[PDB]
């Protein structure tokens, strides 16, 4: 792995469910790459079913000079109408930040994201009582657990 | 959409 | 040292500025103890001054069994009036989780805490424009950075 | 105010 | 992989820009090998283009005993005429120490290198002002940041 | 402890023997301290005899707010005339960067420093032949091994 | 000779 | 206390 | 403005790099003048820096008659030693024809200048390979693009 | 006139109202300026009053070497909430491309822009019927008349 | 030549690919004419072959007063089924506005026409990639570059 | 936000 | 129907005997049936046409509608075909023309200035110039590409 | 077919 | 000798 | 400042 | 037909 | 180094 | 080209 992510820093935390995600991402690269880095953020809408994944945004970053570089990835919030249920926004959910070179994924950082609603004590409620909640999305805030990323790395064939 | 990276070091 | 904190956990995060703090604290106790543990949580109103501290609440915990134990410590929110300036609530601020034995502080855990207001983009503002912001406190949410505690220890005479 | 802690095993 | 670089020490540090590089390299060899190790050192002329790479020197090391071995790699300095501009020598630049087996690169250690000019305060200066410097190369000294190797391994078919 | 050094970064490296030292030092403090931090830099003139120690400069830093702060410590170079012998400047020597609270030392970071002279191959020479070298101090450069600090910590009584 | 710290966080 | 880069 | 350049004409084009510059300059003068015109020709050694400028020669012109007048301005060639890199003479470079009145620049005419070496095909080379070219200066010829002057004007107090 | 704009070319035309503006600007400069060029793009929200002007984006370009250079200026689209009425997007509006040096504007390029909505025949309507138009902004396209720029120049102090 | 086009203004610009072309043509007539002017508009389907030419519409203008006259030419859009491929609509294509007198072409005004598709960034793409586009023609907008007519006159025997 | 210019000529 | 928008001399100055490399850009609105016929002629006597040298020819096609360009690399003049060798020196002319179906429609003449190493042509009159012992490998040219004289001719195109 | 309106 | 023109625009 | 084509 | 630069 | 300029008519 | 100096324990 010729590209190493050094830090990802979430610039706006906590934020409204509906605010754009802003990540300042610093990476190191040894050789100057021919192509862009294709980054992407993915909201995981159902823990069980991949078909509720929302690709929130993507971003090409380039050209890539040797050394340590950073950039801000501003991505759109999830679309509330694509969730299986509205109440699924609450509690812990996941986002996956990833990067690909020439349409091949080389790293993926997963974040747990905690979501709470104004005036609602979520820790007492059991899963049945949670769904009955009348979710007002304009009153849901997130905090990304940026300090505890789960990194997965993939071997790809770079500019060889 | 596409942006150049900002260098940090050097 | 007889008692050592193993883990603290923020139950309600993010939360409104005005929400009470809920902490699940787990700790070890090597020999049994005559007196109670005295817990306390403090909101740091000012970086330069200790006199804007607000002891949010206190909790006596006891009797102390040897081993590994846990309790919930619920603390009142800060009082906005006792702040030097209204805009101080915004950005990163600090809280101090502390425990004493027989009126002597033995451990002090500091946390940094992010504070954001709905509709306000703090990141792109400079300090002087932040001062101008008309803070509506019912629109401010905190996220305690519970994964980066700053522990300080103090030597005390326990049961001797 | 005062309470007792719940023990935690193993 | 049959060969692994244990350590590399820079002998003449700091040194003049035009002084040869002298590295003491210690490596481990698991099985025996028939051919030699092909060492190489490359001065990176441009962050944005590999075309300004100067292969400073190469060195054949062999026959490779098994176990734990060291040698000295002495390599010519960069040729100042081959730079995109004379001022690019200043500040932090890169070099790449590399090894191959039968023309196949199996390991590449990159180092950052500070470069300062007598009488010149680089910290007080901005890009524009640096480019405007009248570089006297004979008054330029480097320091290789040897404690921070950037390692990259590659899979090769050794004696197989 | 109450004050933790997080990073020290040598801004001007390598540098002429006679250039001022410039350190950018970043530290973290939980409680707001009543007094300043007294910083001090010390050139170690003889490894054996402490009486050749040159306190190059000192610097009071304050007042100290809670949180992470940094500063630049610019100190004067060693005085050549206070060394036992001129040729002592060559090879590896030491500086001690240290900090005190109310005249009590709580941390001390030691750095090895490597010193070379234009056109002189120091690595070949044995200790007798080194002294014979006619040291031109205007042609001696240093490189501080900032990546390999030796930290020492001392228990002091802070504002208790 | 005394100076004030530059803050970094907060 | 190592520099950041 | 009292003096205005009407035409400049390069007499010796193409020319060897080393050949002196021969300019036939024609200009208008609206009212008569107490002092001499001070002409000057500068070779631009560096695109990014003004400190590799070479004031090739100067010429006093006077006394100035009202009307349309003309003179020949012969200037020494550039000195190859004062170039940053030897290969800088090749390709497009710049010269600045300038006129002042009583030590104040009132006009500056810039010209781009083509430079080619016998046997070298510069158009199919990249910059990096150009740097490798062993320049033989006595085989380099220039063509000033005398038909595309880049004129800058300055306001001055003439005989007020 | 130390910097002159030779061409500005709108890369994406026509374009959605809310797509970013992408300008390829080419300029010429004969001295290596000390400072950056400060570019700005302003959407004129009311042709009558300046209070509805929106500074869409800004971009520093430097350092500036001698020669003909170019860059791409990608600016954010206008904010529709800031317009006096929603129907003002339609028909001809204006944008201003300007560049300052050291906070002094030296050139301003105004452009007419024509705005049309899908399904709507603006030509046959008079102001009264246009105000009635229920604007769907995602159906509004622009075309900048990049062929007819009105250029305004201002005298400034440069590095003189 | 008795008739000369003074100006042509495109009323609906930008427009949808499938929106009719609306031109306001203003022309000068010297002597009187007996027959009408035969206007035509042609969408050029292929750079390499006149066979994909689509005659969009024709219009008879008459009787021709003498002096200075205007009218509106409204012409059907291109038929997408007649293209060599659906992707040829994208980028810059040509249209030919033309006039004749008793079936004799006396004037032919060519215009380049930009064509963009919602969501598609044509500048980041190459030919291969463009051909591969799944064109939704209903999301394609044109902008006619009306400030850059390419006129071609022809000699015809008018009323002689 | 800040970018270097691209040489066109020379 | 075909308009030249720019011609650009890629290698200038150059050795007398280096080939001419022109990057020519033109515009055309119809897809012509035939090739464009390009020609570069060295004028060896300004007085008499019998010393003209067609240096080279190039067909360019097929021609699509649009603005296109190509490089014309033409052989250098043959020195054995000049009336005298000293004629290479000073200002001579080349003509760049295009025809369509063997009918010239455009002609671009250019003045070219020729100088020899070590020799100061400006201080000499024609007599002393003839006397010049010309070393051709020391003669360089510069084409005044900025001052073309363009001549146009009416032709039948695909009508 | 239509007629032009003069100017 | 013969060649395709190279398109500049479009 | 017209575009090039 | 002048060159471009 | 000095020179007188030659005049030019008509 | 050279031969490496060997190193133990």
């Amino acid at each position: 792995s010729i590209v190493n992510i050094l830090s990802v820093n979430v610039l706006n935390n906590p934020a409204k469910f509906s605010d754009p995600y802003k990540f300042e991402i610093t990476f190191e690269c040894l050789e100057p790459l021919k192509s862009d880095l294709e980054w992407k953020l993915t909201y995981v809408g159902s823990a069980t079913s991949q078909s509720y994944d929302q690709i929130l945004d993507t971003l090409l970053v380039g050209p890539i000079p040797i050394g340590i570089n950073k950039f801000v990835f501003e991505a759109d919030p999830p679309n509330i109408d694509l969730l299986p249920q509205l109440s699924d926004v609450l509690g812990v959910t996941v986002i996956l930040l990833s990067c690909a070179y020439e349409d091949n994924e080389f790293v993926r950082v997963g974040y747990y994201v905690n979501n709470e609603m104004e005036g609602l004590n979520l820790q007492e409620m059991d899963d049945a009582e949670i769904k009955k909640v009348k979710v007002d999305i304009s009153k849901v805030w997130r905090s990304i657990l940026a300090e505890k990323p789960r990194v997965t790395r993939f071997n790809i064939q770079w500019d060889n | 959409k596409r942006i150049a990276p900002t260098p940090v070091y050097p």
